């Protein structure tokens, strides 16, 4: 759970250059890939189990 | 000055802030469409040697929205207010800028008499301006001053043939106001060079306030290097001081693979298209 985003799969780093304006990672059919961390200022990977 | 000249492949935002790579995404937003015409307003020395009024400073619509550009290499251009009044009744956006700072603050300003004018209007023999800007008179009730780093940042101009050119759009909708910028350190000898850049968003300020006019606050005691003309029309000249009004549009846009918009193509300017 990411700032009330629910959801399952398996969580790793990745090199994905995010803009810091930009927050989410989104791909073809609304799915969401990447989420920025509440806390600290990282953006990982979400990968479906 | 009164002319017009195209706008050729300018005025495309990120409308949103999720991350898109490699993907070709249509939406249907306020833009600026291709192609179209802008007005080039003026700043200059009438008659400066005496205090003569210049009326370099009028006020424009406001129909939805503006597109803004700006291309000189000192700090001459500084502040812009709004509001549908700019009177005692409703409240008026003040975004003055200071050395390197900016505050915002909607507050009713009353009497805003003229922009201050050394009478001299010389700066080819003393360059120091200094501590000569007081616009507003009365401040009644008003709250939400907004205070954060500058929006401006000065890109150093040297060498010639070398100077910032600095971009912005102006939307105020469903009682948000936001600001997209963008800093060209890149103009070489064009006024509209041609090319493709996106803007960057930069703030979101929530008011409310109906917006119907604006007015520019320029640096009036003396602005240098200014040709001027009493034409009108479909003319040519210089002004170095645009504007452009948007539309509801739809564009197509080609996101790369890092992440940064390409190109855009427009879905109603040419039957190819
Ligand atoms: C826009 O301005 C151009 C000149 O820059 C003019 O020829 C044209 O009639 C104007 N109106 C349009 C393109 O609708
Ligand atoms: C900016 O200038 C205004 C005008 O005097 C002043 O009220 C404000 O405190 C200044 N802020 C900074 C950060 O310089
Ligand atoms: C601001 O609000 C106060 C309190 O309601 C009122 O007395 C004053 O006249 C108001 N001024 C303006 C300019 O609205
Ligand atoms: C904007 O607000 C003012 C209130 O000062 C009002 O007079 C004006 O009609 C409003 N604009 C529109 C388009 O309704
Ligand atoms: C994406 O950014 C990286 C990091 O700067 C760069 O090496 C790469 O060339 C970029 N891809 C482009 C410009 O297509």
């Amino acid at each position: 759970n990411f700032n009330g985003l629910t959801g399952t799969g398996v969580l790793t780093e990745s090199n994905k250059k995010f803009l810091p304006f930009q927050q989410f990672g989104r791909d073809i059919a609304d799915t969401t890939d990447a989420v920025r961390d509440p806390q600290t200022l990282e953006i990982l990977d979400i990968t479906p189990c | 000055t009164q002319s017009y000249t195209n706008s050729f492949t300018r005025g495309v935002y990120y409308p949103d802030k999720v991350f898109r790579s490699s993907v070709l995404h249509s939406t249907q937003d306020l833009f600026l469409p291709f192609f179209s015409n802008v007005t080039w307003f003026h700043a200059i020395h009438v008659s400066g040697t005496n205090g003569t009024k210049r009326f370099d400073n009028p006020v424009l619509p406001f129909n939805d929205g503006v597109y803004f550009a700006s291309t000189e290499k000192s700090n001459i251009i500084r502040g812009w207010i709004f509001g549908t009044t700019l009177d005692s009744k409703t409240q008026s956006l003040l975004i003055v800028n200071n050395a390197t700072n900016v505050v915002i603050k909607v507050c009713e300003f009353q009497f805003c008499n003229d922009p201050f004018l050394d009478v001299y209007y010389h700066k080819n023999n003393k360059s120091w301006m200094e501590s000569e800007f007081r616009v507003y008179s009365s401040a009644n009730n008003c709250t939400f001053e907004y205070v954060s780093q500058p929006f401006l940042m000065d890109l150093e101009g040297k060498q010639g043939n070398f100077k910032n050119l600095r971009e912005f759009v102006f939307k105020n909708i469903d009682g948000y106001f936001k600001i997209y910028s963008k800093h060209t350190p890149i103009n070489l000898g064009r006024d509209l060079p041609q090319g493709f850049s996106a803007l960057e968003p930069l703030v979101d300020l929530p008011i409310g306030i109906n917006i119907t006019r604006f007015q520019t606050l320029l640096a009036l005691h003396r602005s240098y290097l200014t040709p001027g003309d009493s034409s009108s029309g479909w003319t040519a000249g210089a002004a170095a001081y645009y504007v452009g009004y948007l539309q509801p549009r739809t564009f197509l846009l080609k996101y790369n693979e890092n992440g940064t918009i390409t190109d855009a193509v427009d879905c109603a300017l040419d039957p190819l298209s």
